[PDB]
């Protein structure tokens, strides 16, 4: 089942590529980390006034 | 009421010092383009300074 298989491997790489390719936003967990330094770096900043 | 010291000139685009009606510091005087609207005279930023 060899043709089979590489098929269905060809079309779960197209369906990731589409899930990527569409505004689906996946990337939340690295999402998370920029916004919580930059936010500690705000809160630190307006510490001075 | 701008209590008596006598003025100098204005030296621009080099780590100076300067004293604008008692803004004391130091730092680089480059001219701008955002002009205010004309009644105001200060400028800010998030921690507050000039």
């Amino acid at each position: 089942n060899q043709k089979l298989i590489a098929n269905q491997f060809n079309s779960a790489i197209g369906k990731i590529q589409d899930s990527l390719s569409s505004t689906a936003s996946a990337l939340g967990k690295l999402q998370d980390v920029v916004n919580q330094n930059a936010q500690a770096l705000n809160t630190l900043v307006k510490q001075l006034s | 009421v701008c209590g008596p010291k006598k003025s100098t000139n204005l030296v621009k685009n080099k780590c100076v010092n300067f004293n604008f009606n008692g803004l004391t510091g130091t730092g680089v005087l480059t001219e701008s383009n955002k002009k205010f609207l004309p009644f105001q005279q200060f400028g800010r930023d998030i921690a507050d300074t000039t």
